[PDB]
């Protein structure tokens, strides 16, 4: 459980002298908030895609995701520093990291450690490791950070399908949640996992992992009304505009072909649109929780990775689990899914496939233009409350169809 | 029992703003018709407000068609009428005059209003029923069939309406996307069950929606599934007790009971703080727990048993010495007394604050030497008792008891004159007072004081150790402050209990200590020095006793070691007060507790922990004098039942206890506690400078120099607001207010150990849906103010004698309203005037000394006006009224009371404004008079229109429509409805959930309404009574 | 986690009894040694550590010794960060003896009350090492003289190769010489000022003392 070298990776800056935010933005953060724990962040995220994700400070959910990380990244360098630093805005409310404090009065001596792009090992800091219990909830948060920050893309999400020994208890419970969107399940899960210093009790753990698969499987095409995980799939509600909300649905059609034993993938999203896709994001947050429990195959090998995030400690390698990451552009996948569906003869392409591809084309456009227009500001001012990214990044490529095919074969 | 009111339900409509007509038109005109009139004409009732002047106004829950009343609603009147009273409520104590309000008090008062807007909107939007509207009027549309009042439908669904006229309103409606009326999708898949939710396009308020959305997300977070509930109980039960795990699909189960430790913790402290200063307050609680314990235990205290045992010894009547009778008589033969003994056990769980101390009753009364055998017995009582007390200092007293008796046979190494030979044991209740002798036994002359040495050596060696045990559940943790999660400490050692039958197991810690003590006294009796002095016969008997007493069959020690651990577990989960423990030492001087502490406040950055806290802050440890004799009785005569099977016994016994669902309800309280804390802070940080990052929006809203006193006022009202809202009698926050200054809640959970060891524990507060909503309201307010009748800018008072409709409400503010203005001169100076010297006109002192006629451009700060009203009215007014001194009234933001008048006639504002002017007080202002001519729908003539007041900012936003049910608006022309208000309905482009904040409040969008049952915790699961 | 307390947990790294183990001392204060009031923890430490020191001196390359690392690793109770305690000082000793270090006069077979009390008194002085350690790992000399196997929990070296001399050599077992010794003062080029010389003499002198005259 206490995975000793709990080393976590802080984000790089987009050819910036400073970490990604300006002083005002960080003020906003620290100050208008208090706790270093994701409650506040989740509050925003949870509101079932109703509220516009846009604000003056915070362009998207994912935006906030990024400034959450950078916040972390900067302010940790303080207390996680070699001999303890902390000033300029943040001087930690107690050594045990209780709250984001504006500089305690007679406390200058712990400097503001000017770091560059640097991973840190939580357990190498004596304060941190003393407080192993309280460390646990924040490590979760940490992972979230690291696993966006590792790359320059949409989140590196992990998948797991342990085949065969499947707890009967899991089944039973999970059925009761039928009707709800992935989002709220996730929320409860994270809350639990934090609330109790994390357990070896695989219950929780297994459950999240199964869920993740079923979602992903659904989203691909592999999983649907007629091809289920025993009854399990995720139903994409409202077939018009692109908001097609994945609810957990239990319908008995077929029980899909039990894979060979243990199937693992990781997905990333190459396209900035990820930002407005709460679905995608919520799997990634799921896979983080998973991490806390489990020592996942040493992270997505440096082959698809920017130079600053090569050669990292015990994270990227070359000859390990999951050497390449499975990569997608969200709008091509929807097409992929319709493909399968049609190949199976579930449905006529005629009107179904045409219509939704029409709407997602629209949704792309809207998103693309908004993300670009918003990025313009940070791409001219000293402030960055957003993912950094070029227009060529939107490209319909990035191994999109391979991902899909791999996900599928996984299900065999 | 005051349970929280979490579940508040709305049906009907999710809207705290009203679309309102302010003036319909009665036959207008003769040579035409009132196009407006057509309403009744076709017998239908329009869904939209169709007359001449129509506005929107803030009315909380106005369209609530629920049987549920929360009764904290924010009701505002049309800007037409004076809403003065809403904004003077909080602090206008000193300013009794009903017309006028105190400008400085404004940010505060608004801030509360907003707070309450939020709170009387914490509401589960619940699904009613749905109808398949297959008709002409509806496109097969799924309408909300409200069981009564058809009216509401119309209003909820504009789109339903047919088009008889080619009117302004018609025009709008006929340019908007019609299909989005009622229910697009219903959400259930479970076959033969009703829906989980409906997805309906409704007349719905985004801001209100948002509030309600959040609340739901908060509730959802706390909600727990059957399985997890099962866990919690099984764990708590420690398999002794048993519940029926159902294999059933999960029927949308609404039970928000689960709360984080965090909150329980802050409830606890709050509880602790409200225990004002007297030690006795702890006693009733601890008493009650002792009775509960007594009633639950499979135990028998039958002292009587004892007496028989001792009656076995036969001896010569010649001896005056009766050890037997002395004992009996001393013991207070009663069998009711058990309180002291129970208390001991109970007290082991609350050492951090509730203590049992060894008292000056059953204390060697005579002291003397070793004359009196009674006084011997006296020590034996103590030494037995002592280890049972939550007193860290007990071994010291245990020694010193005897050391007292030993005054004169041998001298001992005593301290200062303080710590004299004859100072009672009792006094030795401080780490600093731990005697040299005691601390080094090995020094004490072996040859000279053999017995006393022996006894101390016995103390050191055979003293009981602290052990540890579990309780609670994993999923949640524990509400353990100073102690690790799920773990409690026992001062005694914990020997595990198997699911077996009976045994008198002498192999206990306690047994050992009984024995050794008895053998110790035997040695005393037999020591050379004493033997020579005594009747030998007597010596015999003495020893006989002693030994018979040791041979006794006493269960109590076995029970201490075996059963008391779990006893306290079972208690701990359903106790009024969760276990509060602070590390129980043994006999270790360099680590002994002085106190436990609570910190409510911090003067800026004091970190003087131990140096200050010891002497400046609230030292929490209560002390309770417990009675030696009774303890020792119980200890000596402990029995259980003949056919004891613990497994069995415990099954039955514990069973009702865990039937009390009240435990879970505690949780819910604690979360609101937390929430209130947080909310308090952020609000007070908008009037007061705090140590705390907050958003600050209303900084333009001129407020007084807030004191501590004032902040305390504000806090209480906010605090009372919560209390009201969730229907709660018990004390919330209040505690903290009593301490003269509440403005700084900087909280610390602290303790002191004598050797400068403070564990001061700070609790940061997790996320807050309610705070966030408030702030949201706050930001939206910054733009949407005129909806609350609040207006923006400064006034300039100018003679405008005109023909045409210059709306006071919408000024195209290009006159020289500014400092860099041509002849736009400032005057904020006090009192100062130039009367008539040298033929000259009476002049004012400008800013910069220069005296200037009472004609011009005068800029005056409100307050300047205020302090010197009468003067202005006398000297400047003239020139307002009949000359030209354009007077600039720096007000910031303000409130306005509207007037509507007949455009076809000659009006002057002057009486109206005269009233205003004269009304102004150093301590208040009256609402702003904004008289306006009505928009008219026909070519009519011109009249003279004299207005004065024009504003820096457009305030016209609150005006919802003009004329509506009319063909052309001509004279007095205005604007129609705002399409931005219903983006989705208007315009097919908008998928009804786009980021509209803080720009515009949408009034028609997808409302989500839901179907959630509240099942009992005791109901969710089947029972197994067979325990 | 189970063990919600901070009495000392002495987990073995070498060759564990009948499996991978710890020793957890009881909360008790041993007053056997004036004027120290210590728990068993410290006594474990120093014992084993002394055993090692002694073994180091005796160290043979081709003679199979029972356990290389004759030592235990603490976990709980490391609430101190600085060397203010015996328990803390004991950890340095432990770290350098495993690293391959040697005392001067080595400990007797079963160490005397006298010698332990001497050794402790000596220890509870001043002066600080170079190769510190993180409490998450055991750090066994980067200069590969140390025979460091692959142990369960210890990684290897101190993480930080700094700079300091070292060498290999066994100890000359020389008996207690019941005779006063002569000294040839061979000189080195660092030449103190007269006043300071004098001063320091004054500081360290056992003199005055009553001179046995003898014979003219």
């Amino acid at each position: 459980m206490a995975q000793r070298q709990f080393f976590g990776l802080t984000y790089n800056f987009y050819g910036q002298p400073a970490p990604l935010f300006d002083l005002n933005d960080l003020q906003e953060l620290a100050g208008c908030y208090a706790r270093p724990w994701t409650s506040r962040f989740s509050h925003l995220a949870i509101s079932t895609g109703s509220l516009p994700v846009w604000s003056a400070r915070y362009p998207s959910v994912a935006s906030r995701n990024i400034v959450v990380n950078t916040l972390l990244g900067a302010h940790l360098n303080p207390f996680a520093g070699g001999q303890i630093t902390s000033h300029q805005g943040i001087t930690w409310r107690d050594p045990v990291l209780s709250s984001l404090a504006p500089v305690p009065a007679i406390q200058p001596p712990p400097v503001w450690a000017v770091a560059e792009n640097v991973l840190l090992d939580s357990n190498n800091y004596p304060t941190y490791v003393l407080n192993l219990s309280s460390m646990w909830p924040i490590n979760q948060d940490v992972h979230i950070m690291t696993m966006w920050a590792l790359s320059d893309q949409g989140p590196i999400y992990h998948l797991e399908v342990p085949v065969d020994p499947m707890p009967a208890a899991t089944t039973a419970a999970l059925m009761a949640y039928t009707g709800v969107p992935i989002a709220h399940l996730a929320q409860t899960a994270y809350r639990f996992a934090g609330q109790l210093p994390q357990s070896p009790d695989s219950t929780m753990v297994s459950t999240i992992r199964w869920l993740s698969a079923i979602w992903f499987g659904s989203l691909t095409g592999r999983l649907n009304r007629s091809r289920t995980c025993n009854g399990f799939y995720f139903e994409f509600a409202k077939p018009a505009l692109n908001p097609d909300q994945a609810v957990l649905k239990w319908n008995d059609g077929a029980r899909a072909a039990p894979p060979a034993a243990a199937q693992s993938s990781y997905i990333r999203c190459i396209s900035p649109h990820w930002q407005h896709q709460i679905v995608e994001v919520a799997g990634a947050l799921m896979s983080q929780s998973v991490t806390a429990v489990t020592g996942l195959p040493a992270l997505i090998d440096e082959a698809t990775l920017p130079a600053w995030s090569q050669g990292v400690a015990n994270l990227t390698g070359n000859g390990q689990g999951v050497v390449p990451c499975l990569d997608y552009n969200p709008v091509p996948m929807a097409a992929a899914r319709h493909l399968q569906w049609r190949q199976d003869g579930l449905i006529t392409a005629a009107q179904e496939a045409q219509l939704n591809n029409d709407y997602t084309a629209y949704a792309l456009t809207i998103e693309r233009h908004l993300t670009a227009m918003l990025v313009a500001n940070p791409i001219a001012a000293g402030r960055m409350p957003i993912q950094p990214f070029n227009a060529a990044d939107f490209g319909q490529a990035g191994q999109t169809a391979a991902a899909v095919a791999l996900a599928q074969a996984m299900f065999v | 029992a005051n349970g929280p009111e979490l579940i508040i339900e709305d049906t009907g409509l999710c809207t705290s703003f009203m679309l309102l007509d302010n003036i319909p038109s009665a036959h207008l005109t003769k040579e035409l018709i009132g196009f407006t009139w057509f309403m009744q004409m076709y017998q239908m009732t329009p869904p939209l407000p169709e007359g001449a002047v129509n506005r929107i106004v803030c009315m909380t829950n106005w369209a609530s068609l629920g049987d549920e009343g929360r009764g904290l609603e924010v009701r505002l009147p049309p800007p037409t009428d004076s809403s003065v009273h809403a904004y003077k409520t909080v602090l206008s104590r000193g300013y009794i005059d009903n017309a006028q309000f105190n400008p400085l008090a404004l940010r505060s008062n608004v801030l509360l209003m907003l707070l309450q807007f939020t709170l009387s909107n914490l509401k589960i939007n619940k699904s009613s029923t749905f109808t398949s509207d297959v008709t002409t009027i509806t496109s097969g549309r799924m309408i909300r069939a409200f069981e009564g009042r058809p009216e509401l439908l119309a209003l909820a669904y504009p789109g339903r309406a047919v088009l008889p006229t080619q009117t302004k309103n018609a025009q709008f409606l006929s340019t908007a996307i019609a299909d989005r009326i009622g229910r697009l999708d219903r959400a259930n898949l479970i076959g033969g069950e009703v829906s989980a939710m409906v997805e309906c396009m409704e007349l719905c308020d985004a801001l209100t929606l948002h509030i309600r959305e959040t609340y739901i997300m908060l509730l959802r977070s706390m909600h727990q599934d059957p399985t997890q509930i099962v866990q919690i109980v099984n764990e708590c039960a420690n398999n002794l007790l048993n519940s029926t795990i159902p294999i059933s699909l999960r029927p949308t189960i609404l039970c928000p009971w689960f709360a984080s430790s965090e909150d329980l913790r802050l409830q606890e402290v709050m509880h602790l703080v409200n225990i004002s200063s007297n030690t006795a307050a702890a006693l009733p609680l601890v008493e009650a727990l002792s009775t509960l314990l007594r009633s639950v235990t499979p135990l028998v205290l039958d002292p009587t048993v004892l007496t028989n045992a001792i009656t076995t010894i036969s001896e010569s009547t010649t001896q005056t010495i009766s050890p037997i009778s002395e004992i009996l008589r001393l013991l207070q033969p009663m069998g009711n007394d058990y309180a002291a003994f129970w208390k001991c056990i109970a007290s082991w769980a609350y050492n951090g604050l509730v203590t049992t101390v060894l008292s000056e009753d059953a204390f060697p009364d005579s002291s003397q030497s070793i004359t009196h055998l009674p006084s011997m017995w006296k020590c034996l009582f103590l030494t037995l008792a002592g280890p049972m007390t939550s007193d860290p200092h007990s071994p010291v007293k245990v020694f010193m008891a005897l050391a007292n008796l030993l005054a004169q046979p041998e001298p001992i190494a005593i301290g200062v004159p303080g710590m004299h030979q004859t100072t009672p044991a009792s006094q030795f209740s401080h780490p600093g007072v731990w005697p040299p002798g005691f601390l080094n036994p090995q020094l004490i002359n072996p040859q000279q004081a053999p017995l006393l040495r022996a006894f101390a050596e016995h103390i050191r060696a055979n003293w009981p150790q602290p052990s540890e045990f579990g309780y609670g559940s994993t999923l949640q943790g524990s509400a353990n402050l100073f102690i690790p999660s799920n773990r409690m400490v026992y001062p005694w050692p914990n020997q595990p209990l198997p699911r077996l039958t009976v045994a008198p197991t002498y192999d206990s810690a306690m047994s050992n200590w009984i024995s050794t003590t008895i053998a110790f006294f035997i040695r005393v009796v037999n020591s050379v020095n004493m033997t020579a002095t005594v009747n030998d016969l007597t010596r015999r008997t003495m020893t006989g006793v002693m030994t018979a007493m040791r041979q006794v069959k006493t269960m109590t020690p076995f029970y201490i070691q075996h059963m008391c651990p779990t006893e306290l577990s079972v208690l701990a989960s359903v106790t009024v007060t969760p276990p509060f423990q602070v590390p129980f030492t043994r006999l270790v001087q360099n680590d002994v507790i002085t106190n436990v502490l609570v910190a409510r406040v911090d003067p800026a950055q004091r970190g003087d922990a131990a140096v200050d806290i010891r002497a400046t802050h609230a030292t929490f440890a209560a002390a309770l004098p417990v009675d030696p004799a009774a303890i020792v009785v119980a200890m000596l005569c402990g029995q259980t039942e003949t056919n004891l099977i613990p497994s069995h016994h415990y099954g039955k016994a514990f069973a009702p206890l865990f039937a009390s669902n009240a435990m879970f309800t505690r949780n819910q309280r604690a979360v609101i506690t937390r929430e209130a804390f947080v909310c308090a802070r952020s609000a007070v940080a908008q009037c007061q400078d705090a140590g705390f990052l907050v958003p600050r929006p209303l900084d333009a809203l001129r407020q007084f120099d807030v004191t501590s006193a004032a902040a305390a006022e504000i806090m209480h009202a906010v605090n009372d607001a919560f209390k009201t809202a969730f229907d709660l009698d018990g004390a919330l926050l209040d505690g903290l207010a009593l301490y003269g200054d509440p403005r700084i809640a900087d909280l610390s959970a602290a303790y002191l150990q004598y050797g400068g060891n403070v564990v001061r524990e700070h609790v940061p507060p997790g996320p807050s849906h309610i705070h966030r909503a408030l702030q949201q309201v706050e930001s939206t307010f910054m733009a949407e103010m005129n909806l609350f009748n609040v207006a923006r800018g400064n006034l300039y008072l100018v003679q405008t004698a005109t023909n045409g409709n210059w709306s006071p409400m919408a000024p195209v503010a290009a006159p020289p309203f500014v400092r860099g203005g041509p002849n736009v001169r400032v005057v904020g100076r006090f009192g100062t005037i130039v009367p008539r010297p040298n033929g000259l006109e009476p002049q004012l002192i400008d800013d910069g000394n220069v005296p200037r006629d009472i004609a011009g451009d005068w800029v005056y700060p409100s307050d300047v006006l205020q302090v010197s009203v009468a003067v202005f009215r006398d000297y400047v007014w003239p020139m307002v009224k009949a000359g030209r001194t354009r007077v600039l009234v720096e007000l910031g933001h303000y409130v306005y009371t509207l007037h509507y008048y007949d455009p076809q006639i000659s009006l002057d504002e002057a009486p109206i404004l005269e009233e205003w002017l004269s009304k102004i007080n150093p301590a208040g202002i009256p609402p702003v008079p904004f008289c306006i001519p009505i928009p008219q729908v026909y070519p009519c003539i011109t009249a003279r229109r004299v207005h004065y007041a024009f504003t820096s900012e457009n305030n016209n936003d609150s005006l919802f429509s003009t004329n509506a049910a009319s063909i052309d608006t001509a004279f007095g022309e205005n604007a129609a409805v705002s399409p931005l208000r219903w983006p989705g309905l208007v315009d097919p482009n908008y998928r009804v959930g786009t980021n509209d904040l803080p720009n515009r409040i949408t009034l028609y969008n997808s409302l989500y309404r839901y179907n959630f049952t509240y099942p009992t915790l005791d109901g969710i699961m089947y029972v197994r009574s067979a325990t | 986690a189970n063990l919600a307390a901070g009495p000392t947990v002495l987990e073995h790294f070498d060759s564990p009894t009948y499996g991978p183990h710890l020793l957890l001392p009881q909360t008790g204060d041993v007053l056997g040694y004036s004027s120290s009031l210590i728990s068993q923890a410290a006594l474990l430490m120093v014992e084993s550590v002394m055993d090692a020191l002694r073994d180091n001196a005796n160290a043979s390359a081709s003679t199979a010794v029972t356990r290389l690392d004759q030592s235990y690793h603490p976990v709980t109770s490391f609430d101190p960060s600085t060397f203010n305690t015996l328990l803390q000082r004991a950890t340095n000793l432990a770290l350098l003896a495993v690293q391959g270090v040697q005392s001067e006069s080595a400990i007797p077979a079963i160490p005397t009350m006298s010698d332990v009390r001497s050794f402790v008194a000596r220890l509870m002085a001043e002066g600080d090492p170079q190769q510190w350690f993180p409490y998450r790992v055991d750090q066994i000399l980067y200069w590969p003289e140390s025979p460091f196997v692959p142990p369960i929990g210890p990684f290897y070296a101190p993480f930080r190769p700094v700079n300091f001399p070292f060498t290999t050599g066994s100890y000359t077992v020389v008996p207690d010489a019941s005779r006063p010794l002569r000294l040839l003062p061979q000189y080195r080029n660092a030449t103190i000022t007269v006043q300071q010389a004098d001063d320091a003499y004054e500081d360290t002198a056992l003199s005055p003392l009553i001179t046995t005259h003898g014979f003219c």
